[PDB]
């Protein structure tokens, strides 16, 4: 028999301080262990739990995985979500003499902004550049940053950046192009910002 | 501090038709080592394990894929007659036993197949200054470096404030932009963002550098473009602060 791992679900977006489950299913229960793994961006992965075929569960820190070996199923719960346990999470099984990856849960786990000052701020222009950059900064994690509906404007997705000897966080994403007929009034015209996002005067 | 995994080269640009061969090195005392190859579009998948120098477990890559392991436990894989999807960062893991112990894996070589190495090229990097406004708005100062034209994606992207390396205030996008989405060779962008306070970038003596690593072609590989060879190379851009 043909051993399919599935991973459900593919993505998961929470807000932090929520727990977190994550579901792995494998058709072959004749597995010698299971093993579930981090993976950051540009990196390799990270063993989080390895549990035997002859366990029942493992636990490590806020991290908690079940294992049903007749059933083909393995949980793993994450209480208290942080920022930092955002990251693509594998789910492996070993068997008799191959080895089987999961696709992934990626995990991203939103902070919860304080103070939201949403505002699109002009950055200076670039002597060596030829780029336009606008930056669309300080909303809450509650919005949805869309590309433009120009194919030679550039967006980014909201990243968040934190300043931690101020007790501060803060989402942006940035819009650039080097068309002319390109303001920052416009660069998220086709993103649902809100109402009372900032816009100073140039 | 101990090592763990390693793994030689870190980046490979190749054309079709070549081959490549990478290294690792396990954990000291662990003696299992498997490879694993992962791509967008199959994830994770197996090539082989070793253990005291053969070959113990293998996955169904063709045989144009092969291993072999010494007897201090590091491990080489080949792969001959390359093609444009065997692009994948190709994955080491030690173990000190894989079937009862956790996988401990490096970070990996990243291969870029390419039809021609004219498609290569590197990135151009530029700082932008922060807005005034935000500056009045906030007392804070988000500088925005923008990597730009570059191909394949094989950068790292760091900023430096007075010579020392800085994560407080940093992100950067986790992946890049395809700048023209629907093509195999595109272009790539980066962007991040520096935030400090406007105190610290009123002090005209702060210096401000995004730094960008692009690995590319070897001294080896022929070159006859009109422009520079798209060699291995540091491209960076640099700001200080102003009072007004």
């Amino acid at each position: 028999m043909k051993q399919e791992v599935t991973q459900i679900p593919a993505a998961l977006s929470v807000p932090e301080g929520e727990n977190l489950v994550l579901n792995c299913s494998f058709t072959d229960s004749a597995i010698y262990n299971l093993q579930w793994f981090r993976q950051d961006p540009g990196k390799g992965l990270t063993s989080l739990l390895l549990i035997q075929s002859s366990q029942r569960e493992q636990t490590s820190g806020r991290l908690n995985a079940s294992l049903d070996k007749s059933s083909g199923r393995s949980t793993l719960y994450i209480a208290a979500s942080q920022p930092g346990d955002s990251a693509t999470y594998l789910c492996a099984v070993t068997n008799f003499n191959k080895f089987y990856f999961g696709s992934g849960t990626k995990l991203n786990v939103k902070p919860n902004i304080q103070n939201p000052d949403p505002a699109v701020y002009q950055l200076r222009d670039s002597k060596s550049s030829d780029k336009s950059v606008c930056l669309f900064t300080d909303f809450d994690s509650q919005t949805n940053v869309s590309q433009s509906k120009d194919s030679d404007v550039y967006i980014t997705d909201k990243c968040v950046l934190d300043m931690r000897s101020m007790d501060f966080k803060s989402n942006s994403a940035v819009a650039w192009s080097n068309k002319s007929d390109f303001a920052c009034a416009n660069a998220f015209n086709n993103s649902i910002i809100p109402e009372d996002t900032f816009f100073p005067s140039p | 501090m101990k090592a763990g995994v390693t793994q030689t080269p870190r980046y490979l640009i190749k054309t079709r038709g070549q081959q490549v061969t990478l290294s690792c090195s396990p954990i000291s005392g662990h003696r299992s080592v498997s490879w694993y190859q992962q791509t967008p579009g199959q994830g994770l998948q197996f090539l082989f394990e070793y253990f005291s120098e053969t070959q113990r477990n293998k996955g169904n890559f063709p045989g144009r894929f092969s291993g072999r392991q010494f007897s201090n436990s590091r491990s080489e894989m080949n792969v001959s007659t390359l093609e444009l999807g065997d692009s994948a960062l190709y994955l080491c893991a030690s173990s000190f036993d894989s079937g009862n112990s956790p996988l401990h894996f490096g970070n990996g070589t990243r291969l870029t197949v390419t039809e021609d190495l004219n498609k290569v090229f590197p990135p151009e990097v530029a700082v932008f200054e922060p807005s005034e406004a935000e500056i009045s708005h906030t007392q804070k100062a988000t500088l925005v470096c923008l990597a730009t034209g570059f191909f394949p994606d094989h950068v790292e992207l760091s900023w430096w404030v007075n010579g020392k390396e800085v994560h407080s205030g940093v992100c950067t996008d986790p992946q890049p932009l395809k700048e023209q989405p629907a093509l195999n060779d595109s272009r790539y962008s980066l962007s991040s963002r520096l935030r400090v306070s406007a105190t610290f970038w009123q002090n005209p003596r702060n210096h401000f550098r995004c730094q960008v690593q692009f690995y590319g072609l070897s001294e080896n590989d022929e070159w006859t473009q009109d422009r520079a060879k798209p060699v291995t190379q540091i491209v960076s851009a640099e700001a200080w602060g102003r009072a007004d």
